[PDB]
């Protein structure tokens, strides 16, 4: 019901930086309920099912979408993590119980939870992979991922038969590791003579262009079943947070982890402030770091580390105020007796 | 007999020999007098550096008397053309085309033993025929030398009056006074 | 159905390829032919018939086998040799592929017998481990009881009656074929160097492949021996994949179009368009994989907005458009 | 108990905690007997890591076994904090590192140190 400009609007009030990502779901999201609205689907031609593949590097929100959205719609959504998926018959948790977690949220409405969507975080983590020092019997792994297949093409399986066919599927799990077999593809020698193109290691393409162009066969060589892949014509690939859109995510979010310390130091009534010159010295450290959006919090915490073990003890403290050199480690935090 | 070095890595163990082995560490060596077929094998050496890796330096030891004029400029736009920053460091001596080629490096990064020896000399040729000829090949010997003076006095930073008053004979410099004519920056007497 | 009646239909969603068409429909029909005569009152006994498919990459093979499957009620299933299938420290065996063809068919193992199961890439383990995965698997590709053990009671399905087809991007094959009948040298003034970007002969030399330059390829000869049926796939040239954009039946311009339909706007390709993508597409070297992805970022940007744009009828996309040096032109109304 | 036997949490054969059950049958069950009970372990050396190969796959066998003996060796959670452990073991092959340490020569030039096997150090 909602066009690609509200979900999109909506949408960016939770996540920054990652304008290209939101634009593709929202288009291949907007298309299924179009053909979900009128399944009739008179023209011959029958389009594929719009299947979107959230694949990015750690960090990056790739969970966070997914819960955004899910505030957005109104269908019932439910989250499961493959690395507690199993094969049926073992101890592990059972695959086949998915499809019964998006009944329970709908209250038992069956009739109603045909239309629902469900999103699968950490697929990368059942990739197939040789059972050779495995355990006796490979519980976790390929059976994993031939099971969910089964859903995915669209089969009837149980309670009241549900019909997966017209179920929304999302995929996500960030895939670590997979940047070295798109990078060896698209990577070219280079020549040795004077008129050769010569490209240091330091100006390398960054990882968010690699995962830009990706193939199937990429896919495949990480351990993912080849049908796995068809039944995904969607994938929407993001990119790792800039240093704009670090401190964008450090100030403007209500949950930010700056406010977050601030509300912190007034249980003991002090407060304080973040100067400007100081959030884009935070940004770049942790962009470094390559732990995305998880590393501004490490990297505030070992900065007010030393604010916060003696600022209790002392007496008489009414401000604290931080710049880009005490951060840096240049000099210690400013305060201000009161 | 050139001894063979085994490297220990990962993959096994690899065959190279003493000159193979210091070459995989971007290392350069010119020995003997300077001229066609040996210049053009430290020009291949150099470019096969840039391309592995263009932004680490590329060592070249330079010890020998000269050769060729025309053979060692090629050396020298090589050395310059290249991104990689190119250390040379004197050892033993480094005479006519070996001055050049030392003071062609990298600023900042010129080096040598404290026993080496320079010696600075003006472009030495000859040639034999009729009398028009004998103008032509005069005249294209004194372009050369004005040429290698200009340079010269570029890397070391002197005047160009001085460099051709030097340049007339043959002059012996030691290590120390390398330095303050600014052939080199530094002396490398022992590893800190 | 007979074997024209299968040609009909199979080249309405594929089109070039008439060889490879006719070899395979026929492969299919008389392997099926067998199985359906069940009794087989006739005391002779009926073997199956492997086929082979040899052709460049994105050529079209594995779309040949699951078209054609599609047309059949019976189940299809996928294989891939780069993992180095096997049941052992080799890698995994393709037996569990083999019970995901049987669980399509409701878990019967009747009606699995008539798989079509496929082996992609199968050049690829060509001898120089790759010997290793050509010798287990020559059982594999002829009767053999012996099988993962189902779970649905232990039981053990024979692969004789499942019809097995190994098909793949030979590297190099057309080399042989060429110093075996074509004479000529290949370096010196009087060699015939072939051009890379014109005189795409290569398919027209695959036609003419026999045992022996599979032999020297590096398959050993039992695995030749188990595939009697052998085809071939031309190279589709910058005009075939233009072709590929509208004659098929779900081409990608159709898919689209049918797309913009349901809101009532439709939009309309035009020649000119159609042969401008047909030409970057083939500096990719995606082939028509990348066709796809291509034409749906060209259009995407006017996707996103059209729902939002109002007082719209139809939508055009001009040669210029996919350049980049317009916008897709709209007709209010 | 024997260290052989013994084998990584989470595979099968006997693990580290079965080494504190055959206590238990010999202390009659009793918690109170049993922290006051000592234990001995055989063939210790025959789990030592292989440190010629880096380790690439988990080793159950060997480093695995190690690893869960630290915990228990020095007191986890039954308790073992309170009992005595002794571990022996016929370690072959440890006199060749000793040697290629303490003797430190060797070499062919005539600054080399080469003495005959007799006056080489036993083992
Ligand atoms: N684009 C973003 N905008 C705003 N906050 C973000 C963004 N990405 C991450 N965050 C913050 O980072 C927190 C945790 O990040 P996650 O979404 O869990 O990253 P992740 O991709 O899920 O990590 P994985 O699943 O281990 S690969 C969120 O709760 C947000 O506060
Ligand atoms: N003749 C054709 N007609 C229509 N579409 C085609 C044709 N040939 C190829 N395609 C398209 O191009 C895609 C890739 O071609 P395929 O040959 O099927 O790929 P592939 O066989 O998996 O490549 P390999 O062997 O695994 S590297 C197909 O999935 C089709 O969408
Ligand atoms: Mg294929």
């Amino acid at each position: 019901l909602p066009t690609p400009h509200e979900i999109r609007n909506h949408l960016d009030d939770y996540v920054i930086g990652q304008e290209q990502a939101k634009k593709v779901l929202a288009v291949a999201v907007y298309n299924h309920y179009k053909r979900l609205r009128n399944g009739d689907t008179s023209n011959g031609v029958e389009l594929g099912k719009s299947n979107i593949l959230l694949i990015g590097p750690t960090g990056s929100g790739k969970t966070l979408l997914a819960e955004t959205l899910a505030r957005l719609l109104d269908v019932p959504f439910t989250m499961a993590d493959a690395t507690t998926l199993t094969e049926a018959g073992y101890v592990g948790e059972d695959v086949e119980n998915i499809i019964q977690k998006l009944l329970q949220k709908c209250d038992y409405d069956v009739q109603k939870a045909q239309r629902g969507i469900v999103y699968i975080d950490e697929i990368d983590k059942i990739s197939r992979k040789s059972d050779n020092p495995s355990i006796t019997r490979d519980v976790s792994g390929e059976g994993v991922q031939q099971a969910l297949l089964k859903l995915i093409e669209g089969t009837v399986a149980a309670f009241l038969q549900v019909d997966t066919s017209k179920i929304l599927f999302i995929c996500g799990g960030a895939f670590a590791g997979l940047d070295k077999v798109i990078s060896h593809r698209v990577e070219t020698g280079s020549g040795i003579g004077f008129g050769a193109t010569v490209k240091a290691k330091s100006d390398k393409a960054s990882e968010g262009e690699l995962l830009a162009q990706v193939e199937p066969e990429d896919l495949i060589k990480f351990g993912l079943i080849p049908e796995f892949i068809g039944r995904l014509p969607v994938v929407a690939t993001l990119n790792e947070l800039s240093e704009e859109a670090l401190i964008q995510i450090l100030k403007e979010p209500k949950n930010a982890l700056t406010k977050q310390y601030q509300a912190l130091f007034n249980l003991e009534g002090v407060d304080l402030e973040f100067r400007d010159e100081a959030l884009d010295a935070i940004a770049k450290k942790a962009m470094a770091r390559k732990t995305g959006a998880r590393g501004l919090r490490s990297i505030v915490e070992a900065a007010l580390l030393d604010t916060m073990y003696d600022l209790p003890s002392m007496e008489d403290v009414e401000k604290v105020v931080i710049d880009e050199s005490v951060i840096d480690g240049q000099s210690e935090p400013l305060l201000i007796y009161g | 007999l050139v001894p063979m070095v085994i490297e220990q890595t990962s993959r096994g163990e690899r065959s190279f020999d003493i000159y193979s082995r210091l070459l995989k560490e971007r290392v350069i060596f010119l020995t003997g007098q300077v001229e066609d077929h040996m210049a053009n094998l430290i020009v291949a050496q150099m470019l096969f550096l840039e391309a592995e890796n263009p932004e680490k330096d590329i060592y070249l030891y330079i010890n020998s008397p000269g050769g060729v004029i025309t053979a060692g400029m090629s050396i020298y736009d090589t050395m310059q053309f290249i991104k990689p920053d190119v250390s040379t460091i004197c050892m033993g001596q480094a005479a006519s085309m070996g001055a050049f080629l030392l003071t062609a490096g990298a600023k900042g990064k010129r080096f040598c033993l404290p026993n080496s020896r320079v010696m600075i000399h003006q472009p030495l040729g000859g040639y034999q025929g009729q009398a028009t000829d004998i103008e032509i090949h005069a005249r294209e010997i004194l372009k050369v030398k004005g040429r290698m003076n200009e340079l010269m006095a570029l890397h070391t930073g002197q005047s160009l009056e001085q460099i051709e008053r030097d340049t007339e004979r043959d002059r012996f410099l030691s290590a120390p006074e390398a330095v303050e004519y600014g052939l080199v920056d530094s002396i490398l007497t022992h590893r800190n």
